[PDB]
């Protein structure tokens, strides 16, 4: 039972990539306000797991009970589109409240370039990588639409999470 | 409404908390209800890069005994916006503490509080020894000190 | 850099700081202007070892890591009408550890 | 300008004017002065705290903590009451 946890500026595809994750497909337009928790269940490195996304959206709140909830994350997926600079930049803003809640300088995560389909690119996998090195997390290049890599960042955000247990 | 608080500028200010004392250091952040929200400790000797936000206030403390410490010299932080991207500094340090208060440090770490009233000492040092920094009642003395 | 020191005999022990550029000779006037008594006629012994006016107060094994504000290392004084005598006499010692305190 | 302070045992503990003034109690009672109640130990501490307190205050850099043995905590604690520093 690990229990993930996908955030990032509105549009970047954190409610793409979470149902490719699970019903397996790629709704192209899923609504931007709904949030909701997803319980599937697969067989992890040997590890028959469960593994709870909570596909998060909707407005900014910094009251005790968002954080409350949000800090029973175990693992964190910060996507950003690689079309889109702010994305980016608001990384870091997503990271910081993360290590607040958690209580941690370190904290299992894992950064995530979706949209690496779309044609132009604004950020490029360059950046990205040093900027995951700056904080310790692997790097995952990502698509929503092709489904590549999907598995591969919510799997590795998972080995992270095992890896904090230790 | 309270005179310590933060301000929302919702303006990000890069700051460096590093830990010269050889105290645990606890942050506290001043809410913008003025009231002190605690923060990750600090080992001795570390140092870390915190986002914080302009005008948001900052005070230090021994995470274990609360016992008071010091932010560039004065009791209280507060970042100014950056420029050029260079990091605002916040040097923590154990202030100069009184003869009297720095006993009552040592003994506060070697007798647990049932045993204040068994030690051979004049009865208006249980009172003090028992009177435990306390964060809160450091904050209303010194919003009355912001009298200037 | 500035060292911190005590300066014993008999019973007595002063409390000053010199810096570690300081000559033995130069402090044996330290002396001068509080115990009243002439640099030829003090013996200040670092230990059981004795100083030569000359020495710099650092050489003679006195840092600023080992002559703190905070623990001063200390210095010995010997006083001569024609021979120098030296004799530091200890301080009290605390009581027993109360048990509550351990 | 210079202070002797007497313990009770009879130790002559010899430090400056200002150093003596961070006791308030040793400020309202002043040439040469007398404790009978303060053993030879712990003013010891007590004067090695003036110097302390006297070298680090208005610091703009770090500040080493001051140690206090738990031997002659207590004693000093209660020198520290009545000397008001
Ligand atoms: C390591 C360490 N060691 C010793 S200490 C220490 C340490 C550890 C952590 C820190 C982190 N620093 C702070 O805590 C600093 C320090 C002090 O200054 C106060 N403070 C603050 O942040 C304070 C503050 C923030 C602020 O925001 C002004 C700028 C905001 C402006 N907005 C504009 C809109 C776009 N947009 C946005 N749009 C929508 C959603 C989000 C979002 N954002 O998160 C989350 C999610 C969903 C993500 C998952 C995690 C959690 S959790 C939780 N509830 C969440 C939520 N809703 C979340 N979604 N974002 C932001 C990128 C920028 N104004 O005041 C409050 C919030 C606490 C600092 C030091
Ligand atoms: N090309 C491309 N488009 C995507 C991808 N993921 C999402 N989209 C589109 O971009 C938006 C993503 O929406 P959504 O997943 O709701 O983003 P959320 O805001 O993160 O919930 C929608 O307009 C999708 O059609 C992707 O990987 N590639
Ligand atoms: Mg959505």
């Amino acid at each position: 039972e690990y229990k993930l946890v996908v955030v990032g500026a509105v549009g970047v595809g954190k409610s793409a990539l979470t149902i490719q994750l699970i019903q397996n497909h790629f709704v192209d337009e899923y609504d931007p306000t709904i949030e909701d928790s997803y319980r599937k269940q697969v067989v992890i490195d040997g590890e028959t797991c469960l593994l709870d996304i909570l596909d998060t959206a909707g407005q900014e709140e910094y009251s005790a009970m968002r954080d409350q909830y949000m800090r029973t994350g175990e693992g964190f997926l910060c996507v950003f589109a690689i079309n889109n600079t702010k994305s980016f930049e608001d990384i870091h803003h997503y990271r910081e409240q993360i290590k607040r809640v958690k209580d941690s300088e370190d904290v299992p995560m894992v950064l995530v370039g979706n949209k690496s389909d779309l044609p132009s690119r604004t950020v490029d996998t360059k950046q990205a990588q040093d900027l995951a090195r700056s904080y310790g997390i692997p790097f995952i290049e990502t698509s929503a639409k092709t489904r590549q890599g999907v598995d591969d960042a919510f799997y590795t955000l998972v080995r992270e999470i095992r890896k904090h247990k230790e | 409404r309270p005179v310590l608080r933060s301000v929302n500028s919702r303006e990000p200010s890069q700051v460096i908390f590093c830990n010269r004392s050889p105290r645990v250091v606890l942050p506290v952040w001043l809410n913008f209800d003025g009231e002190p929200q605690p923060y990750p400790t600090l080992p001795p000797g570390t140092g870390r890069r915190i986002h914080s936000y302009r005008g948001h206030l900052w005070l230090f403390r021994d995470a274990g005994t609360h016992d008071g410490l010091l932010v560039n010299q004065t009791e209280l932080f507060v970042p100014s916006l950056n420029v050029d991207g260079q990091p605002i500094f916040a040097n923590i340090t154990l202030p100069v503490y009184t003869l009297k208060e720095r006993c009552l440090q040592v003994v506060r770490s070697l007798v647990k509080p049932e045993n204040y009233r068994r030690l051979d000492i004049v009865r208006s040092l249980y009172e003090d020894l028992e009177d435990h920094p306390n964060v809160q009642k450091d904050l209303e003395r010194l919003t009355q000190e912001r009298i200037a | 850099m500035d060292v911190f020191l005590m300066i014993r005999r008999h019973k007595t022990t002063i409390f000053t700081d010199a810096k570690e550029s300081s000559t033995v000779f130069e402090l044996k006037r330290i002396v001068e202007g509080i115990l009243k008594r002439p640099p030829d006629e003090q013996r200040l012994y670092k230990d059981d070892q004795l100083l030569d006016d000359g020495k710099t107060l650092g050489e003679c094994g006195f840092t600023s890591q080992t002559a703190r504000p905070q623990a001063p290392a200390t210095v010995g004084l010997a006083f001569r009408d024609d021979t120098f005598e030296l004799c530091i006499e200890p301080f009290s010692s605390p009581p027993e550890l109360p048990d509550v305190m351990k | 300008m210079y202070v002797k302070l007497i313990s009770s045992d009879g130790h002559e503990f010899i430090v400056k004017r200002e150093h003596a003034l961070t006791s308030g109690t040793i400020k309202a009672m002043l040439n040469e002065v007398n404790f009978r109640e303060i053993p030879s130990h712990v003013l010891s501490k007590v004067c090695m705290y003036f110097t302390y307190k006297v070298r680090y205050t208005n610091s703009s850099t770090e500040i080493p903590e001051f140690p206090i043995a738990p031997e002659i905590a207590l004693e000093l604690l209660m020198a520290a009451n009545f000397l008001d520093c």
